[PDB]
RNA sequence: UAGCGCCGGCCAACUCCGUGCCAGCAGCCGCGGUAAUACGGAGGGCGCGAGCGUUACCCGGAUUCACUGGGCGUAAAGGG
RNA sequence: UGGAGAGUUUGAUCCUGGCUCAGGGUGAACGCUGGCGGCGUGCCUAAGACAUGCAAGUCGUGCGGGCCGCGGGGUUUUACUCCGUGGUCAGCGGCGGACGGGUGAGUAACGCGUGGGUGACCUACCCGGAAGAGGGGGACAACCCGGGGAAACUCGGGCUAAUCCCCCAUGUGGACCCGCCCCUUGGGGUGUGUCCAAAGGGCUUUGCCCGCUUCCGGAUGGGCCCGCGUCCCAUCAGCUAGUUGGUGGGGUAAUGGCCCACCAAGGCGACGACGGGUAGCCGGUCUGAGAGGAUGGCCGGCCACAGGGGCACUGAGACACGGGCCCCACUCCUACGGGAGGCAGCAGUUAGGAAUCUUCCGCAAUGGGCGCAAGCCUGACGGAGCGACGCCGCUU
């Protein structure tokens, strides 16, 4: 799980391309935030694109 | 015509042309499995992917290959023994059944819709 | 019908449960229609045929008359009147304060009831004309005068006309008709205005373009044009309204200024909770429409994952997440009730989650019944609540105030409306989930199913609840235990605990699975070789009796697992 | 639902009579000559050969049969005539053969 | 109607408070355990531009399939 | 005439090599936003389904009615048979129903490439050409009537037209067998005998106008048979009984075991079969100095199917995507007797799956089909509809 926003349980539909997280074997898939019932962290003002979040109105 | 368990032809929604029977459905003592009746039974033969798969089922008569009578004494024999299949209390799973016109079938008159669905040749 | 400005009206025949709300407008209206051996049979009005199971009509849409007046208004008035019984009213309320006035014949048998009072409470906020008409040909045994006059003492209405048109055939509104135009007000059909036109009942697109039949209360409209309502309304040209005919879509121009035309085209399956909230139609600068549209609350590996079969009518439960140790199964489905059975789970009745506030400051921490076992001294559960704000007839409080204490009820502030009659206004805070079990069914019985309820919840800080668990030889068992509040410990003990016996026994050990709720146990839920050396030796019997007796001590211990869960959950 | 060209079928149905039987006739007649070919009744076989010619061009009159194949029927049949005239035929008319 | 990503080094362009072996991003090395230029926050710069990252694939690059243009004793291997 | 690199190992260094990044790009894609205009372009995953409307005819200058009209009458009335027919529905008879619209599944093979072979052929309607163009008889639809039927339809009998068929003339000649000359594997010319021809209607009445016909000229189309080219696996190493040829025969626009019987015994195979996996394929496109590699959808070329499977029929030409026949699955309709159908055509719905499109508008030209012309159709095309989806320009 890429990100800073824990969510989702025994089941939660989302979707996934992956990307190397060259830290642990075989695992290969960083699901993007906010898609389907997965959420997205906020506050992380710039770099909202990855770890998707719409821009807040300076608030 | 009558049967506890036996080989009896299903010709219905099984993936192959057979069902093993279990027994008569109503009167405790009866032995005889009279036509115009629903029955408990099961397929023994195979299926192409399909749906109904292996398990258990309750369902109904077609034909006899053992002497009917009519009140009008119409008569009609047939060295073969297909019989109907049903889901729930009543409704017919497969929307397909090749078969002919025939007589005793509708006469229970609990399941009129079927009659249309098996009208034809052979 | 060429019927330009003027004329038209708004009348509806609403009544209690089982009253033939589909008798009057059945047929033989002289208008000529529905026949050819394929008559609309009993309980016409499209429907869905599926209701044939018990003619349980869901709603009443379309069905408009034309000619029938001895050379008068010809035909100018709606004819929609959804039936049922406090099962779709609130949700279908959208049609309540829609057409002024509402007809309905009182049942010669049961007679007036709750649905009568509550049904009227709406015929006011909107502004309609009362219509008292006792139907039913009096049947074999039944009074026509008493019954009629009856609904005149309580309802407060006097000989406001009616005529025992008689339910079965009989007169058949053979009077109301020529009287309708005389016993009804006008809805004003302005030739043009900035198109006031609130959204009516949703009707799928059938295969191209939804059916949002509107009603130009003050303005005109044509086909294939633009539209804009509050939410802008991203739409375009659309087919001309044909009107709620009896069969397939009809022809002719669109509706009029107040008529009952359906809005087709423009939309195609494009479903986005765009149920609407106003005339939706656009053309100029017309202020919004009377926000007289809204329902209320819920009252009570795939499979779907999106029961969007018709969110428009959906009670209120998008499945959500729900954290249930068991097989979760059905979720937030105990609200709709009475309604069910679709096509292709287990209704665990309630599933309240609540909000936990562990000490040391840990916020909600995602409250649940299996979210982090008990690690530190609980903070007394704590959660919200719901006050009591629902009218009532006669003195039914006696049963309410008694059962109301289902959860340390607190007389929020009893009240008694004046001018009314018996109708009171009690108030008492409580919980959420709790008000989901042994409440609904009681809410009616206690007061004979009279009046409803509506709150916003309330209550926090303290509130007992504990965490009643269970025992089963093994440990932790399936996944039960929640919060035994108010002796609720043993309350359900002899109930759920005594889960029959898991249906399956497995072995002849006879493990004693108690209820380690939090004690101090609470709940309290083999070969036959011995007799074979027959006729003697209360000795050797014992010899072979100990052999197996030793296995038990070596079985239950070594025989790990012995957990036959995933049975029925009951 | 009422596309109308069924025409061709049913119309052609009368045709499936026509030529077909006509074609069939050619066989019989041909083999009758062939039958005759066995027995020295060549005159007969060639009068029938004539008739065969007739059916050939009856087919020729319109959209029935010909190509080389008509002459296949011709040249074959008559060739048979010639090989059995070889069988001590002592041939009669040129009405069945070029002189 | 102006915005997205970007800044250890490659391969461009700086600090700052937060944080303090967590929470972390990460083409590649990985970079951080109480003063972090990679981690948050600003601010700046950079980049392109109404489109910017974005994986996936495609070959290239790459002589990492080699006819052009290779190597094969100890580095991978000469058949007993 | 076109070919940039860096980085990472170990205390350090240099090799062999591996990793991944700098290049561009493709039917795309979440992410943020999102002004317009222009252009391009959008099922490559179940070749599942698929509802309603719509995709191929118009011929009364072919033929005869039913059907409404126009008005006169043949006619006094009661009327209707009729003079033009104005039309019109159906039908008979004509030519198109194979070209267009689709998608590319299954097939690795002469199917396509690329080139030849066509001395074992065929062309509807094309112009050019020799022309040719009589008598005679006969059936069908509807019509009448009976017959079955909720309808649709289904059934007998009786009439009736003609470019329909037959009838024998009639031959500028054509077809074969046998015989010839001249090229010599079914080349081109002569040889007798058979065999063989086929409506008129339209118009302004003898001329026009469309047609009708054998034969010829080439045009054009298609066809087959081979040269060569045509994807990965040798843990698939031998397989083949119309399988290989011969006779003779058989049927076929045309050869060949395409088929049969019979005679023979094979016959292919490490140059790579018999298998297996995997795939319309070439135009091509993309990469890249080049060498080269990869891929092949929108645009062009055929095959291929065009519910699954198969077979034929008509016929100028097929194995017939809006035909027939039948099985196999499926559908909805029935009044319960029976039906009627096949959206991988259009447009468009669900299921699919991350992903993908207006139930446009139109006969205008461009295209075809008819027709002597008017005339008439066609979701061909046209432009527009909508997805920064790509692309060019465009202000902020
Ligand atoms: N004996 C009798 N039956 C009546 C009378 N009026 C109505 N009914 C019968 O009762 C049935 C139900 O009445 P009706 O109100 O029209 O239907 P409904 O109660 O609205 C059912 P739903 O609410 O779902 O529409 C009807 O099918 C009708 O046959 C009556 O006066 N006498």
């Amino acid at each position: 799980i890429p990100g800073e926003g824990h969510n989702l349980q025994e089941h939660s539909v989302v979707l996934i391309r992956g990307g190397r997280v060259k830290d642990l074997p075989g695992v290969r898939y960083h699901i993007v935030r906010g898609v389907y019932d997965a959420a997205g962290v906020k506050d992380r003002k710039k770099s909202r694109s990855k770890y998707g979040t719409k821009k807040p109105k300076e608030a | 015509m009558i049967q506890p368990q036996t080989y009896l032809e299903v010709a219905d929604n099984t993936g192959a042309r057979k069902i093993m029977c279990i027994r008569v459905l109503k009167g405790s003592n009866a032995k005889y499995a009279t036509v115009g009746d629903v029955i408990v039974a099961s397929v023994k033969e195979a299926i192409p992917r399909g749906a109904v798969k292996e398990g258990d089922v309750v369902k109904a008569v077609v034909v006899r290959t053992k002497k009917e009578v009519k009140r009008p004494d119409g008569s009609a024999i047939r060295f073969d023994d297909n019989a109907a299949v049903i889901i729930n209390n009543q409704l017919e799973p497969r929307g397909t059944r090749v078969f002919g016109p025939v007589a005793r079938e509708l006469r229970e008159k609990g399941f009129m819709k079927i009659v249309s669905l098996a009208p034809e040749v052979l | 019908v060429r019927m330009d400005l003027s004329r038209i009206r708004n009348f509806s025949i609403i009544a209690h449960v089982d009253h033939g709300k589909s008798t009057l407008a059945d047929r033989i209206l002289e208008l000529t229609h529905a026949v050819s051996d394929r008559e609309m049979r009993e309980q016409f009005l499209d429907s869905l045929e599926l209701e044939r199971e018990r003619g349980i009509t869901i709603k009443a849409s379309a069905v408009r008359v034309t000619y029938r007046a001895k050379d008068g208004e010809e035909y100018v008035f709606h004819l929609i009147d959804t039936p049922g019984h406090v099962d779709f009213t609130y949700e279908v309320s959208r049609a309540l304060a829609a057409v002024e006035g509402v007809l309905l014949v009182v049942d010669a048998s049961q007679g007036v009831e709750a649905e009568t009072l509550a049904k009227f409470y709406m015929a006011l906020e909107h502004g309609h004309v009362i219509i008292p008409v006792i139907n039913k040909i009096d049947l074999p045994n039944a009074r026509p005068l008493e019954v009629a006059l009856e609904v005149e003492e309580v309802l407060g209405l006097p000989a406001d006309e009616a005529i025992f048109a008689s339910g079965k055939t009989g007169e058949g509104v053979e009077e109301i008709l020529e009287a309708i135009v005389q016993r009804i007000p006008p809805p004003k059909g302005d030739p043009e205005a900035p198109l006031k036109a609130l959204i009516f009942d949703s009707v799928y697109d059938a295969y191209q373009g939804v059916i949002p039949y509107l009603r130009l209360f003050e303005g005109r409209v044509r086909p294939g044009d633009r539209i804009r309502i509050y939410s802008t309304g991203k739409e375009f040209t659309v087919d001309k309204v044909g009107v709620f005919t009896p069969q397939g879509l009809v022809a002719t121009e669109a509706l009029e200024a107040g008529e009952v035309g359906w809005l087709v085209a423009a939309i195609r399956d494009i479903h986005d909770v765009q149920v609407g909230d106003t005339i939706t139609l656009a053309d100029r600068p017309t202020p919004s429409p009377y926000p007289g549209f809204r329902p209320a609350k819920p009252v009570v590996g795939k499979l779907r994952d999106a029961l969007e079969k018709l969110k428009l009518n959906d009670a209120a439960l998008t499945f959500e997440p729900e954290s249930s140790t068991a097989l979760g199964f059905g979720f937030r489905c105990g609200f709709l009730g009475l309604l069910h059975a679709e096509i292709v789970l287990i209704a665990t009745a309630p599933s309240v989650v609540y909000k936990v506030r562990l000490k040391s400051g840990e916020e909600v921490e995602v409250h649940n019944p299996a979210d982090l076992p008990d690690p530190t001294r609980i903070e007394e559960i704590l959660e919200p609540y719901v006050k009591l704000t629902i009218f009532t007839p006669e003195e039914y409080v006696g049963s309410l105030m008694q059962l109301l204490q289902e959860k340390r009820g607190r007389l929020v502030n009893m009240n008694y409306l004046p001018g009314a009659q018996k109708r009171v206004e009690l108030v008492y805070e409580a919980p959420f989930a709790e008000i989901l079990y042994d409440f609904h069914d009681r809410l009616k019985s206690v007061s004979r199913g009279y009046a409803s309820m509506d709150y916003e919840q309330a209550g926090y800080r303290p509130g007992d609840l504990v965490k009643v668990n269970v025992l089963v030889h093994g440990e932790v068992v399936d996944a039960l235990t929640f919060i035994a509040h108010r002796e609720k410990a043993y309350t359900m003990a002899r109930a759920i605990v005594d889960k029959l016996a898991e249906v399956i026994p497995r072995q002849l050990f006879e493990v004693p699975i108690q209820a380690a709720i939090g004690g101090k146990i609470i709940a309290r839920a083999r070969k036959d070789v011995l007799a074979k050396c027959y006729g003697g030796d209360v000795t050797r019997k014992k010899k072979l009796l100990e052999k197996q007796k030793e296995g038990k001590k070596r079985l239950k211990a070594i025989g790990k697992v012995e957990v036959p869960q995933e049975a029925f959950l009951a | 639902r009422n596309l109308s060209a069924l025409k061709r079928h049913r119309q052609s149905l009368k045709r499936r009579l026509r030529n077909k039987a006509k074609k069939s006739a050619i066989k019989t007649l041909s083999k009758k000559a062939i039958q005759l070919a066995q027995e020295g009744k060549a005159e007969e076989a060639l009068k029938i050969m004539r008739k065969a010619e007739s059916l050939i061009d009856k087919a020729a009159k319109g959209s029935t049969l010909h190509k080389n194949a008509a002459a296949r029927r011709k040249s074959r049949l008559m060739r048979k005539v010639r090989q059995l005239l070889e069988a001590a035929g002592a041939p009669l008319i040129g009405g069945g053969l070029s002189a």
